[PDB]
Parts: C-alpha cells; structure tokens; sequence
C-alpha cells in the first residue's frame, strides 16, 4: 500500500530551471527505483530515466542527457527532477514511479507505483484576456465561427447563440502558440439559406482574467 | 536503447470484435513487459504485467502474451470504452529504465467520409491590431488522418500554421480538424492568393480552398 | 524478510558488481585467481593440529564475530554444510527490517563449528565490491598451507568437518548458494555436483560447484 505525492502544477519562463517533487507513503523508497516519465500534450509516453535512490544510482535517457538532473537521499521520502532550460517543446506532464527491480535472487521485479502526474506549461505570460475575431462566413450549408485568440491560462468555454445552438457547433482544443498565448476555434455549420436572417453570436468566457465577450458573427460584404 | 516498435498505430474496429496489438522488440526482454492503457484526459492504467499477469481489477477480455522480441495482447468481445490509446512497456537492464511503445489509437469503426472543407480569411479588426490569421476547416471526415499543408502564393509554408483534433463524436463517429496559419499584417498583404490543400482517404485528388485577397 | 538484507553499496569504481547484484545478465578474473595454488603446491605438516585473497580456497580467515551492517552489501550467507542466510540485527540480537539503514545494526556471524553449533563460516561483501569471509578458526597443520577446508592429503586429520571454515568443501569444491557467483565470480565455470555430507550424523544434501 504504497502512494506517491507529486508537485503541483508549475509555469516557467522559457529558458529557465524547473524543480519537480515526487514524495511516498511508506517512510523512505528502498531497494526501489523513482523513473520519470513524460507526456506532451497528446503525444505518447517519453520516459526519462530515473534514480535509485539508495544507491545513488542516476539513468539519463538520450533525449533529455545534460538539462536533468535526478536527486534523492538514501532513506529521504522525496525525489527529485529538476529540468533547466525550458522550451515549449517541454510544455508537458510528469510521471513519476516507483518500482522494484531485478532478475536474480531475493530482489526480483515488483511493484508499478504512479504519481499523479506534474503539468508544467512553458510561457513568458501572465493571466490574459482573449481577444475574439470572427470567422465570417463565404462560399447546402455554411460554415462560420469564432477564433478566441492570444489567451492565457486555459480553459475558456465556448456556447453559441447563448446555448440554444448546439447541434453542429465543434470547439477544437486550443493550442500553445509560440508567444506562449492560447488559441482556440469554434465552428458551427449552418444552413446556407439562414444567413443574413438567422443572427450568429458566439458566448467567449475566459474564467481566469473575467473577459466576458459576445462577438457577432456576420457574413462579409 | 531498446525500442519497442508497436502496431497497428490506428485500429479501427467496432464492439464485439476482438483488437490484438502486436509489439515488437530491437532485442530480447526479460519478460516483465507490460500494457497500459489511456483514455483522454486521464493517467495510464495497467492491464497487463510480466507479459502475461492480469493486474487487479482487468477483465478477463484482456490477455497477455509474448516472449523474446515479440509481444502481443489480446482484447476479447471488445466492450464500450475499452476503445483508448494503448503502450507497450518493459522494465529492466542497468541502470533500470523504462521504455514505451508509440502507441496504439482504437477508435470505433465508421465508413470512410472525406472532408467539408471552408477557408476563413482573418478578419478586418485583426487586421487592426497587426497580424492576419488564416483558418483551414476540416469538418466531418474519417478516419482521423487528414494532411493539411498551407501554400501563399503557390508557397508551401512551414512553421507558420497549427492544427488540432477534435475526438471521435459520439454520434457521427467521425473527427474534425481546424488548421490556423498566422501571418504579419504586411506579410499577409505582400500576396493575393491563400490557399488550403487537403489529402485525405476519402478523396481521390487533393481539395484546395482558397481565395483572393479582399476579394 | 527481505527487508533485513543489509544494502549499502556505492560503486564509485564502476566495478560493475552492484548490477551483477540485481540482474542476471550483468555478471562480472582469470587474469587475478592466478595467485590460487593447488593444494599439491603445499607441504605435509603432521604435527598435531592446532588452530591459527578471499576468493582463494587457501584463504585463512579469522574467526567470525560481529559486523557492522554499515560496511555490509547484498545477503550474507553463512554456512553449515549447508547454506543459510543471516539478516540484520540489533547489538542484543533483535532483528532489524530498515535496510541496513541505522548505523547501530550489525549483523552477528559468530561461529561455532557444528555439530555443537552454528555455522562453519560465512560471506558477505563489503560496499567497495569486495568478498569478504570469516570463519573457522583455521588448522595449523615457503609453503605452508593453513587448513580452510577438507586438507586430508597435506593432514589426515584435517576434514572439513574438522577444519572446515567456510563454503570451501574441499580445495576444489565450494557450496553452491543463489548468490554464489556473485561472490566468487571466477566459479563460473564450475561443473556442479550433488553430493552430500555427514556432520553430526545430520545428512547434509546440497549442491556443490566443483572443478
Ligand atoms: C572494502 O575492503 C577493502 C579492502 O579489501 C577496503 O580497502 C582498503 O581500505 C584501507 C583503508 O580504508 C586502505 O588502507 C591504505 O593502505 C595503503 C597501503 O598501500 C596505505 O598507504 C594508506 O595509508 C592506507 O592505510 C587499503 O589500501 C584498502 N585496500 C584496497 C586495495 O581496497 C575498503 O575500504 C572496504 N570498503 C569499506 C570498508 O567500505
Ligand atoms: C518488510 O518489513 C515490514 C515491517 O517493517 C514487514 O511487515 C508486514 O508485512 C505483512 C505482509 O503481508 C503486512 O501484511 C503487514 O502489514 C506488515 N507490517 C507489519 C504490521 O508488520 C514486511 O513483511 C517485510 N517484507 C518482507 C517480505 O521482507
Ligand atoms: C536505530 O538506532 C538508534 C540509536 O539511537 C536506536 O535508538 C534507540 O531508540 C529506542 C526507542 O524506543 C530507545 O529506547 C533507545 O534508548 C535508543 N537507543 C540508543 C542507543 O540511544 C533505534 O532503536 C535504532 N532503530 C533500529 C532500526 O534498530
Ligand atoms: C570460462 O570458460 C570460458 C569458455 O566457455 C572461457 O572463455 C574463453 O577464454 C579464453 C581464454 O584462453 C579466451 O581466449 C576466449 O576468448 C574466451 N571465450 C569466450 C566465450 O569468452 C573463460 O576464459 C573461462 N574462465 C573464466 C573464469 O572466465
Ligand atoms: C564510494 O566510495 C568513494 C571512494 O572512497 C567515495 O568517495 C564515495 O563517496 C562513496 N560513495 C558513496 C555515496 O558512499
Ligand atoms: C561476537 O564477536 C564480537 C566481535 O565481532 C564480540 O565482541 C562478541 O562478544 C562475540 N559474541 C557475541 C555477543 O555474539
């Protein structure tokens, strides 16, 4: 019955070091090994090595050989990684687990201990508000939407026409841009027939800076 | 360095099938191979440990098996979201490391659809505050692999756009993508002609959108 | 029991002997057991016996006694005929599960020879990948050879069961323990034998790795 405690979440200035923290339950790790393993926004699972921590063992995997560094004490609760310079490429989340090793004798593989896992988001950026620009619609059915652009942090939620239009509406996960800022597309499809009659608005709501904006979205002339 | 190569990477299949995923090794593996699994928005669970142990809690429609090089794992009457990205893993050699697999997509099966696809041109109080984005719809296709390549003027443009997916709807069973290219203000006006080319499998040429600047 | 396994292990040499600890395939020479002499290479002495490189059969050990778990890696194995693990402890004998963490635990290899007692002698190896042994005390029996092991051809007298103090059987034969070639990492190519000894009218059976 073993738990592991890991940082909370972090956000660096680009270009700088980052310390995150892996602690357990049952008073020091030992004949154990605390691996690090990380995850990018959608991508797979990239493991980084790890510590032993009794022995002072360290793995550097090749991918990430010179900026991190894996520290512990021999009966300490804490483990550490720290990465220094950060990109956004680094923009990601860490794993750390603990497991017993080896193919011998009396220390033979156990155990498969996660931590919850340590998002850490590289930007330059404070709380931003977004900046909402419509997506007017040109040419069945046509499509029109709203680009909620140059936000931080997430979430922002997006409805449309105060949440009586739903059907048809995809709001895409945003994407890190390289300032840093966040940058989201909400589309709906609509009946090409509808749209200098039916009016488009659509409902932007950015919790972190309380922008609220309704921005409506009119076919070009 | 061992490299454990999986695939399918994208298996396409519906309830009541069964999904095997195959695993192969750059060497031998002392057994203490493991299957994850991750659905969106959550943290890898353990199906399967020393190639063939079911952990605590898995179903009996998971099976293990492998040995050497060569690893597969066996997912009996596929039940509803059992369909997530599945890793291949391994445990060992000194000092003690971890590798994964790339991964493995089950989405549910669906007929091929090509693409709708709509070209936004950025807008004029964008164009106030100094940059210009283009965005690329991609709206109801399938399967989930469509290109997207972004050409100003017949120029083929790199490290100017970004794209995301959305997952497969409940419904249609299908995706959607949108692409954003960004350029400067004056950049943007340097050229007439923007232009979104689509490939995609259910279409035999490539879709362009386009249009002409101001026009 | 596991836990009582002493474990402080550095490595600083890179010697490679703290991987060959925990995975098979990361074992360990013939350039160093060339100081191992055959027992011809001694002299008879037929004197009445008295008692006085590790991974020499010719070792002379002293006796066993107390040892801090501090200079302590991996199991150590102590030796009747057969093999037995001993854990750590605390200095009255009480034994201790933290790893060989606490500087006070030591580990108590005392021996007295079976049949009236414990063990013939044992091995361990300290943090720096060394092989260390005690055991015994040896017989007394440019050449002379002080008895670790069953020396009937250089003294009648001398048997295992009588000078034995380790896990030498005879000057060819060593016990053969899981962690075996972990300590004489030279015994590799060891043939191995079963065989069987009477000590104390106590029958012995265990495998043993001989050349
Ligand atoms: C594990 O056992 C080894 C011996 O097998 C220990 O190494 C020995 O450590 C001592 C002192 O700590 C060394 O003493 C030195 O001897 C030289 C003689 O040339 C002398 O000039 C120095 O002033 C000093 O007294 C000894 O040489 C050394 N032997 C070797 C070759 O390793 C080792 O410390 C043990 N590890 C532990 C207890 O953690
Ligand atoms: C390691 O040491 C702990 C004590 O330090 C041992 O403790 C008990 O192990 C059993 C295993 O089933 C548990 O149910 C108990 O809850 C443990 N704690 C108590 C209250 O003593 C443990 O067995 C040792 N492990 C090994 C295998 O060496
Ligand atoms: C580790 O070593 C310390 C040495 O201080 C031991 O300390 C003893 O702790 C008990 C607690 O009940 C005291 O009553 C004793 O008086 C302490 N003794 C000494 C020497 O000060 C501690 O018990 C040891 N732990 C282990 C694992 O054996
Ligand atoms: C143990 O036996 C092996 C062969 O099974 C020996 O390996 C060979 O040793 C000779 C030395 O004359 C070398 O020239 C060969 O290159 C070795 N071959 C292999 C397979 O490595 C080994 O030397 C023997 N002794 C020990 C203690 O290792
Ligand atoms: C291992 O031994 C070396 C050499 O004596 C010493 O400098 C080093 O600190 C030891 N390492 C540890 C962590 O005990
Ligand atoms: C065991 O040997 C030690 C020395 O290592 C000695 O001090 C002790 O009295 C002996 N007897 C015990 C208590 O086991």
């Amino acid at each position: 019955q073993v738990q592991l405690v890991q940082s909370g979440a972090e956000v660096k200035k680009p270009g700088s070091s980052v310390k995150v923290s892996c602690t357990t339950s049952g008073g020091s790790f030992g004949r154990d090994a605390v691996s690090w393993v990380r995850q990018a926004p959608g991508q797979g699972l990239e493991p980084m090595g790890g510590i032993i921590p009794i022995f002072g063992t360290s793995s550097y995997a090749q991918t990430f050989q010179g900026r991190v560094t894996f520290t512990a004490g021999k009966s300490t609760s804490t483990a550490y990684m720290e990465l220094s310079s950060l990109k956004s490429e680094d923009t990601a989340v860490y794993y750390c687990v603990r497991w017993s090793f080896g193919d011998y004798g009396l220390f033979l593989t156990e155990g498969d201990y996660w931590g919850q896992g340590t998002l850490v988001i590289v930007s330059s950026a404070s709380t931003k508000g977004p900046s909402v620009f419509p997506l007017a619609p040109s040419s069945g059915t046509a499509a029109l939407g709203c680009l909620v652009k140059d936000y931080f942090p997430e979430p922002v939620t997006v409805s449309w026409n105060s949440g009586a239009l739903t059907s048809g509406v995809h709001t895409f996960p945003a994407v890190l841009q390289s300032s840093g800022l966040y940058s989201l597309s909400s589309v709906v499809t609509v009946p090409s027939s509808s749209l200098g009659t039916q009016t488009y608005i659509c409902n932007v709501n950015h919790k972190p800076s309380n922008t609220k904006v309704d921005k409506r979205v009119e076919p070009k002339s | 360095e061992i490299v454990l190569t999986q695939s399918p990477a994208s298996l396409s299949l519906s309830p009541g099938e069964r999904a095997t995923l195959s695993c192969r090794a750059s060497q031998s593996v002392d057994k203490y191979f493991a299957w994850y699994q991750q659905k969106p928005g959550q943290a890898p669970r353990l199906l399967i440990y020393e190639t063939s142990k079911r952990a605590t809690g898995i179903p009996a429609r998971f099976s293990g098996s492998g040995s050497g090089t060569d690893f597969t794992l066996t997912i009996s009457n596929l039940e509803p979201d059992d369909f997530a990205i599945y890793y291949c893993h391994h445990r060992g050699n000194w000092p003690p490391s971890f590798t994964f697999g790339q991964g493995t997509r089950l989405e549910i099966k669906r007929t091929v659809a090509a693409p709708s696809v709509f070209i936004f041109p950025p807008s004029d109080e964008q164009l106030k505050s100094g940059t210009a984005s283009v965005v690329c719809l991609l709206n109801n296709f399938y399967p989930r692999e469509a290109k997207v390549q972004w050409k100003v003027d017949n120029a083929l443009q790199s490290g100017n756009s970004q794209e995301s997916v959305t997952e497969q709807d409940s419904k249609d069973s299908t995706y959607s993508l949108s692409s954003t290219l960004t350029l400067s203000k004056a950049d943007y006006e340097k050229h007439k002609v923007y232009a979104c080319e689509v490939t995609h499998q259910g279409l035999s040429s490539p879709v362009t959108k386009s249009f002409n600047r101001g026009e | 029991h596991i836990n009582r396994t002493a474990l402080n292990c550095n490595d600083s040499l890179h010697t490679g002997f703290l991987a060959a600890l925990f995975y098979t395939h990361k074992f360990n020479c013939p350039e160093r057991m060339a100081h191992c002499r055959p027992i011809d290479e001694f002299a008879q002495g037929w004197g009445p016996i008295t008692y006085a490189r590790p991974y020499c059969w010719h070792y002379a050990p002293r006796q066993c006694g107390t040892i801090p778990a501090s200079q302590v890696c991996g199991p150590v194995y102590c030796f009747t005929p057969s093999p037995v693990v001993v854990g750590t402890t605390d200095r009255f004998g009480a034994p201790t599960y933290t790893w060989g963490e606490n500087e006070t635990d030591v580990l108590i290899l005392n021996n007295t020879r079976p049949p009236q007692g414990n063990w013939f002698g044992c091995t361990w190896m300290n943090s720096t990948g060394f092989t260390k042994t005690c055991g015994g005390p040896p017989c007394n029996i440019n050449n002379t050879l002080t008895c670790p092991t069953d020396c009937f051809r250089k003294h009648p007298e001398a048997t295992y069961t009588k000078c034995g103090s380790g896990p030498w059987l005879t000057p060819r034969c060593l016990v053969d323990y899981p962690y075996r070639l972990w300590h004489y990492p030279c015994t590799v190519n060891f043939t191995i034998f079963k065989v069987r000894m009477y000590v104390g009218g106590v029958e012995h059976r265990l495998n043993a790795a001989c050349n």
